[PDB]
RNA sequence: AGACCAAUGCCAUGUACGUCGCACUCAAUAGUCAGUUUUCUGCA
RNA sequence: CGUAAAGCGCACGCAGGCGGUUUGUUAAGUCAGAUGUGAAAUCCCCGGGCUCAACCUGGGAACUGCAUCUGAUACUGGCAA
RNA sequence: GCGGCCCCCUGGACGAAGACUGACGCUCAGGUGCGAAAGCGUGGGGAGCAAACAGGAUUAGAUACCCUGGUAGUCCACGCCGUAAACGAUGUCGACUUGGAGGUUGUGCCCUUGAGGCGUGGCUUCCGGAGCUAACGCGUUAAGUCGACCGCCUGGGGAGUA
């Protein structure tokens, strides 16, 4: 239906208010884009997201991380208590995310994936799984997540959701 | 909402052939827009723009050229968005990455500055940290609380700020420009035929758009 | 899941001042295995650095084929620079039969049993380029079917 | 503006660019049966 | 076939090649079917015999052609307007 | 290829309205014609310029560049030659495909209210879009998208030579 407008005559009366006789008739073939898809999401705006979000993870710069006890990470300005719900496990993870095996370049594009995935879909905790290992995944990929703007706290998940295998991750998002 | 008052079209000079749908072009020597086409297009621009503001998503305004400063200021900053009023920095979406630790840098010397230490072992060296906020705050002023790439893309002249608009067609974000009768409709998802360099046209243009984006149900 | 192999690589060379500086380009082709081909070109200083900007970029820059049940549809004619290319269907014509450099496109690409003889130039940097352009402007017939009506 | 400035043994040039790893142990539940008869036990 | 080899120095024009548009007729090209022929072997297909294979062999297909007859008339050609 | 002005003879192009013929068209191997300059033949002419030539310099040399002279030639008539980086290095004819700024030559309409405004043709210059192109660039005057006919190409040299 066509949308509410001034009246037609009225249209020719803004005609007539032009000075001279005022009036462009060049006709010419018109083209029009497409709608947009209202799921958007398009995979190469994923990627995009995935990239911005990988960005952070540099592998010079060191966060200093407490060493005494499991592994644990709050950003300044979050709430303490935040990382002592994460043990309790008052937080349930609502992605899980498989590093195990994972080279540090596929790892960290996963973990952007997985961070962008989170603020796009509203998921505030997620499940990180790295496995063991000395000087691997284990040990640099929390280094990593704490270089991340967007992540809040981690900490060494519950037994149940991987243990010393696995973190717990905070992420902020719009709401 | 209300009709198009006093712009009637412009620029008789550069005029583009891919605008030819849209003019009416009479008088002369300069070309008048057919508002009887505009009127249709910016509500559908008011409306999917209306959409993805109601999605909770960020707006970004793009208002280099004068007077279209602080008028976007003004408007975005009526609102809860974002707006680049001065040289928009070739690659501040498609590299973003970047521009995100260049407005770290700004985040971090406006807290040296107000509150921390400025006064601190130097006057030059101090006088030339605050002319350094001078510079990353006209340049990142309104994109610096962002946080994000923006969900859609609000330029205000076509031709000026093709840069913009060649960058969120090359990342899928919507652009809703006011192209006027030099311009081009590149990949601008949603063209208003309009004036772009009458400051009535751009504060009524812009107070519409302003309007809708926080427009509230309550 | 993701199938990377490389097809090509080079030494270029530069001439700067003081005698020449010599450089790897590596050439790239990704794919998944059912449509979804990307090359990627990257160059770099040593060859390890050239293949990892060459598979970077050829992750992105991906795009879709519209396959066959294991294969192609029409017989598809690609060009790109002076790199002319055939292509044909081969309904079951066993075995991924093309030239060097189209091999692994197709390979990747996730058909089998193609016949293509390439033409004209057959740079491998210019041969895909006519393989994507080639599979990309080749339609199905729910494609067809969806442009003229019925 | 616009004098004058000729030539420059013989070869092969190169090595050379092909990539990885991790682990681990603490607990219940043998056997125990019975226990004279009663009763005042502050008060308003 | 601008610059890699390659546009006659430029024209006029015969033989040649090609030819706007409508209707009618013809049916030469074109198309369809039929008949005669296109030797056998060889190639191809389905079988058979040598212990298998090579080999030999049964039947078909094929020999993309030519000629004649019967039709079709959209396109090309002939003729008339 | 054609440059003072005038006359005579003469070819073509373009525009405006109308009338007429009615496919009479396009290309073209062999063929024929025209074809700068230098050159050749016969007869004139010959101021300037100038191959050759001579002298002076320059130079290691200088059969050159530079200087001073200077003949054929350049000029006319008639005939020959038959070629050039004879080049938009782009055959001819026709059709279609976004634009901008000019130049030049017609014509129509509107207060011509001036050295205006709106169109519509012919030829031409510069820049550019899609497209094409190895790239450079071409780009409604195509090197784009097609059709008709012709000419030509097939590694460099030897050789456009014997």
């Amino acid at each position: 239906k066509k949308k509410t407008t001034l009246s037609e005559e009225d249209q020719a009366l803004f005609r007539q208010l032009m000075a001279g006789t005022r009036k462009i008739k060049q006709d010419t073939i018109v083209h029009r884009p497409q709608r947009k898809k209202i799921s958007e999401v398009p995979v190469k705006r994923l990627i995009q997201e995935q990239a911005d979000a990988s960005h952070y993870f540099s592998d010079e710069f060191q966060p200093l991380l407490n060493t005494e006890g499991p592994v644990k990470y709050v950003r300044p300005d979050v709430s303490h208590f935040e990382a002592k719900k994460l043990r309790r496990g008052d937080y349930s993870p609502e992605l899980f995310l498989a590093l195990a095996g994972l080279t540090q370049l596929q790892a960290k594009q996963e973990l952007g994936a997985l961070i962008a995935a989170c603020r796009r879909e509203h998921v505030f905790c997620a499940c990180v799984m790295h496995g063991h290992g000395k000087h691997i995944l284990k040990q640099q990929t929390p280094l990593w997540l704490a270089q991340h703007p967007h992540v809040m706290a981690f900490h060494q998940a519950p037994k149940e959701y991987g243990g010393d295998a696995a973190l717990l991750v905070l992420i902020e998002v719009e709401e | 909402m209300l009709k198009a008052g006093v712009h009637f079209g412009h620029q008789t000079r550069y005029w583009n052939p891919k605008m030819k749908p849209f003019i009416f072009g009479a008088r002369n020597k300069v070309h008048i827009i057919n508002l009887e086409k505009t009127v249709p297009m910016f509500n559908e621009a008011l409306a999917e723009l209306n959409k993805i503001a109601s999605r909770k998503g960020k707006i970004l305004f793009v208002g280099t050229k004068r007077a279209a400063s602080e008028a976007v200021k003004d408007a975005a900053l009526s609102c809860d968005q974002f707006f680049v009023n001065h040289r928009w920095l070739g690659g501040m979406l498609t590299n973003w990455k970047t521009v995100r630790q260049s407005i770290k840098r700004l985040k971090d010397l406006e807290t040296q500055s107000q509150d921390g230490t400025f006064d601190k072992l130097t006057k030059k060296e101090a006088l030339m940290r605050t002319r350094e906020l001078e510079k990353l705050e006209n340049s990142l002023g309104g994109i610096k609380d962002m946080g994000g790439l923006p969900d859609a893309l609000f330029v205000i002249d076509a031709d000026h700020e093709h840069i913009a608009i060649k960058e969120a067609n090359n990342l899928g974000i919507p652009v809703f420009a006011i192209v006027d009768t030099n311009s081009d409709p590149d990949g601008v998802d949603f063209v208003i035929p309009g004036n772009d360099d009458a400051i009535r046209a751009v504060t009524l243009y812009l107070g519409a758009v302003a309007a809708t984006v926080r427009e509230g149900r309550s | 899941e993701l199938q990377e192999k490389l097809i090509a690589v080079n030494r270029v060379s530069k001439t700067v001042k003081g005698g020449r500086i010599f450089s790897f380009t590596a050439l790239t082709v990704v794919g998944d295995g059912n449509g979804r081909v990307g090359f990627g070109y990257g160059k770099a200083r040593e060859v390890p650095a050239a293949i990892q900007k060459a598979m970077e970029k050829a992750r992105r820059n991906m795009i879709n084929v519209a396959l066959n049940n294991g294969t192609l549809q029409h017989p598809v004619k690609g060009v790109h620079t002076g790199s002319r290319v055939f292509m044909q269907p081969a309904s079951e014509g066993t075995g991924i039969i093309a030239g060097g450099a189209m091999r692994a496109v197709l390979e990747v690409a996730g058909v089998h049993n193609v016949l293509a003889k390439a033409y004209g130039s057959t740079n491998p940097i210019n041969v895909v380029r006519a393989t994507i352009d080639g599979l990309e402007n080749m339609n199905s017939p729910e494609m067809v079917a969806a442009k003229r009506g019925k």
